[PDB]
């Protein structure tokens, strides 16, 4: 063993210094130090085209390990295998180093999620479902680990390319943004990122919230010269405005999956600016006018009736629609997000409220007070 | 010298409850358990708290005092902070009426020989329905002094106030064997 | 035959996952809470012994118990993927000894340090001085990768009774194939 | 040795500790059985 | 005022809405209850303080308050 490490010294800046110093901890019958410094030196940046040297070393350090932390065993079999780039063997590599490591030591949901992700190139549809509803359904009994949680919404984020992963996908990317929290990659990977995260929202059929576009710090905190619009666009739908300016502006750019969607993107907005403009309304008189509509949506007359239709069909408003007169009845059971100056009226309106209660509180126990006993 | 009638047993808020909790469960086998607490002095019996028992095949009986359980669980309740002293024991009698059977009097005599102030209490756990406690403090009297012309206990005060006794105790002999001692709860404010 | 009680802190970190000491510092560990805990109890029948573990946490698995059956029970499957906490390790071990049944043992811990420690200075010597005012006697015990000789558990070992005391020894083991032996000769025989 | 040894102990004081709690349940039982049926 | 009781519960998830993961004690719903034996057991325990069940114009109007 030291002859073949001695003769494959060579492939490293520093030839002894890359493999001789991870011997020095192996001589000493270690394996902690020497499993993070390998991790290190797996992690420098190179071509690696030593890897086939490494395997065997791996296999030799593989067959008589009894203490490698398998986290760190599999971290450095997910770079192995991304760096031999042989699918048709690798899926067997990967079966093979999950089945040699079948204790309850839970890094064979990282195996799984990376043979998800060797496996959405080839054969993507049939089976991979599979492989992610086994991948969620072990994901229990430990959830403060973050990294296997990680690895499941990389992989949830990687089937975003389907017909019809929209808003599960932004589901799944909320989630692993959640997961990770500190950079820990490049501006651009984040601002990618943020970017799907974005499109994914409006293209959401079944997300309209939008209640972490000033909440998540990721997107907010980034993206503010690069195609900054997005950000814009995300407070338009938060505003309810027209602003359709802005959407022409990101139609110059993101061509695709947006100049196709442009008609269902304006009927989110229509949407949106309906939930706006009822939401400004002084909650007293909740009664909305057909030509403010016409006038704030800028649709016919004849439309408002069917977009509000629609919006209570799907669940977001509790209404009733009259015709003679034409204003339709508002009820609301769908929230949204706050702000500070709006929380600051509100508690205003809750001070004025519980000075009510306590004043008639103070009448009736004056006014009854002998019969109070 | 000789008890006095205005001798007074105080039941704790928990106690009492804990009593008839276990009355009722283990209807209709009768139950049995210790009653923690101190004398403090000759005229109160303060019934701080009870810890029920196993039960065993042979009812209410000193083979169903089983030290081993008394034990352990006296030390360690005095290890979380509840160092009592037994003042008696309590048992459920269902349907029958407050009184002392021939096995209630070998328990209260085998009672009284380590601790001379024990009290025998007696719950009817059925019969304690909604508005109404039955239940009843007992100590027994030995023949010697009631037969040599003595007073079983001594009124020293105008504390005998208990009111004529039910008279399932009379047939079953209250007075011949065991004075009923008066019962007074005591309740905190908290 | 001095009555006392003995507070046994083990170790089941990460850096226990390396073969530095026999096939692994587990089993080592373990017979060496073994042989002191036997030492100890058949030393005084009527002593009792305890075990704390330090991996991120500081369980109390088994209690100040005569009985040592349930500190080996509790010494298996210790699963060593923890990260050491020596502040509050020593800390819990005193604060489960202030739990003594009897009134009438005397102090004695011992804390299995297999990986360095992340404590402040001060910290160690006020907790060494609290040591000192509460008159509690705390044997550590080096073994793995560390810095040999710590200063500040040498210190600490100092400072925990000062002027001619009884001298709580810092041990320390030798890297390689070595038991307990010279951690019997010297410490166990003598405090 | 390890294997030995630690298994041993092991399963010996499992196996001693439940046989008694077997001892103790089951003369609990037969006291709780008595008579009459 | 009332309810001297709170039940809290442990959940762990990853807060759905992308934020950062922690312990957390839920809160779920507690309320006093009363088994017949505790229900006569206290009862008997207040026999001085304790007010009509049928409420009349006092004490609904207490309880309006
Ligand atoms: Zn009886």
């Amino acid at each position: 063993v030291p002859g073949f490490l001695q003769q494959s010294q060579n492939s490293g800046p520093g030839q002894p210094a890359v493999w001789h110093r991870l011997e020095e901890l192996y001589t000493k019958k270690l394996w902690h130090q020497l499993t993070l410094q390998v991790l290190d030196f797996v992690q420098d940046p190179c071509f690696a085209q030593g890897d086939g040297l490494i395997k065997l070393y791996e296999n030799f350090i593989s067959e008589f390990e009894h203490r490698v932390n398998p986290l760190s065993l599999v971290e450095i079999i997910l770079h192995v295998v991304r760096q031999m780039t042989d699918p048709n063997v690798a899926l067997t590599f990967l079966e093979k180093t999950r089945e040699k490591v079948k204790s309850s030591d839970e890094a064979v949901i990282l195996c799984k999620t990376a043979i998800g992700a060797l496996k959405l190139n080839i054969g993507d549809l049939q089976v991979t479902k599979e492989t992610i509803e086994d991948v969620e359904e072990m994901l229990n009994n430990l959830p403060g680990v973050t990294s296997v949680h990680s690895r499941f919404y990389d992989l949830s984020s990687k089937y975003y390319q389907t017909i019809g992963n929209h808003a599960s996908y932004y589901k799944d990317a909320l989630r692993f943004l959640g997961c990770v929290d500190i950079k820990d990659l490049p501006v651009s990977e984040q601002q990618e990122r943020a970017f799907t995260l974005g499109l994914a929202g409006l293209l959401g059929e079944g997300v309209f919230n939008f209640g972490e576009l000033l909440m998540h710090p990721v997107l907010e905190s980034l993206r503010n010269t690069d195609r900054q619009w997005l950000i814009d666009t995300l407070y338009a739908f938060n505003s309810g405005n027209v602003e359709r300016f802005q959407t022409l502006k990101t139609a110059w750019g993101q061509q695709p999956d947006l100049a196709a969607n442009e008609a269902q993107l304006l009927r989110k907005i229509q949407l949106l600016c309906l939930m706006e403009m009822t939401f400004t309304r002084p909650a007293n008189h909740r009664q909305l006018t057909f030509e403010e509509i016409a006038k704030s949506a800028k649709i016919t007359v004849n439309e408002v009736e069917l977009l509000v239709m629609k919006a209570l069909s799907v669940g977001l408003v509790k209404g009733s629609i009259d015709e003679v007169d034409k204003r339709v009845h508002m009820t609301w059971v769908q929230p949204r997000v706050l702000d500070l100056q709006q929380i600051k009226g509100m508690k205003d309106r809750l001070e004025f409220w519980c000075t009510d209660v306590k004043s008639m509180e103070m009448l009736v126990e004056h006014q009854a007070h002998d019969i109070l006993t | 010298p000789a008890v006095d009638t205005a001798e007074q047993v105080y039941i704790s808020s928990l106690a009492l409850l804990k009593m008839l909790k276990h009355g009722r469960a283990g209807v209709p086998m009768e139950v049995m358990g210790l009653m923690l607490g101190e004398f403090v002095d000759d005229y109160t019996v303060r019934v701080i708290d009870v810890f029920a028992m196993p039960q065993s095949g042979t009812g209410v009986s000193v083979e169903a005092v089983d030290p081993v359980f008394q034990a352990k669980m006296l030390d360690m309740l005095k290890q979380t902070g509840r160092p009592e002293m037994v003042v008696g024991w309590y048992h459920s009698h269902p349907g029958f009426g407050c009184w002392l059977s021939g096995v209630d009097i070998n328990t209260q005599q085998s009672f009284e020989a380590l601790s001379e102030r024990a009290v025998a209490v007696v719950v009817d756990p059925i019969q304690s329905v909604k508005g109404k406690v039955v239940i009843d403090a007992f100590r027994l009297i030995n023949a010697n002094m009631m037969v040599l012309g003595h007073e079983p206990r001594q009124t020293t005060s105008n504390l005998g106030h208990l009111n004529k006794p039910s008279i399932q105790a009379l047939i079953h002999g209250l007075n011949r064997h065991y004075y009923s001692i008066t019962i007074n709860y005591r309740k905190n404010e908290l | 035959m001095v009555l006392e009680s003995t507070m046994v802190c083990v170790d089941n970190s990460e850096y226990m996952r390396n073969g530095d000491f026999l096939p692994t510092r587990l089993q080592a560990q373990q017979d060496a809470v073994n042989i002191v805990c036997h030492s100890k109890t058949r030393s005084n029948p009527e002593n009792n012994v305890g075990l704390i573990t330090l991996a991120n946490d500081c369980e109390v698995l088994t209690t100040l118990t005569p009985d040592t059956g349930r500190i080996l029970s509790k010494l298996h499957t210790v699963q060593p993927k923890g990260k050491i906490t020596f502040c509050t390790g020593i800390r819990v071990a005193h604060l489960a000894l202030k739990h003594r049944q009897g009134k009438n043992h005397k102090m004695r811990i011992i804390a299995f340090v297999g990986s360095p420690v992340e404590d402040n200075e001060k910290d160690l010597v006020k907790l060494a001085k609290r040591l000192k005012k509460e008159k509690v006697n705390v044997d550590i015990i080096n073994f793995g990768e560390e810095e040999v000789n710590t200063e500040k558990l040498t210190a600490f070992v100092n400072t925990l009774n000062g002027k001619d005391g009884t001298g709580s020894h810092l041990v320390t083991v030798p890297p390689g194939p070595s038991l307990a032996d010279a951690l019997i000769s010297s410490p166990i025989l003598a405090g | 040795i390890k294997i030995m040894k630690s298994e041993v102990l092991r399963v010996t004081h499992e196996l001693q500790a439940m046989k008694d709690k077997i001892k103790e349940n089951s003369e609990k039982i037969k006291v709780n059985k008595t008579l009459p049926y | 005022l009332g309810l001297p009781t709170e039940a809290y519960i442990s959940v762990e998830e990853v807060h759905d809405d992308g934020t950062p993961t922690s312990k957390t004690f839920e809160h779920v719903t507690s309320e006093i209850g009363a088994e017949e034996a505790e229900e006569v057991g206290v009862e008997h325990l207040l026999r001085d303080i304790k007010d009509t069940t049928v409420g009349t114009l006092s004490q609904r109007i207490t309880n309006q308050v």
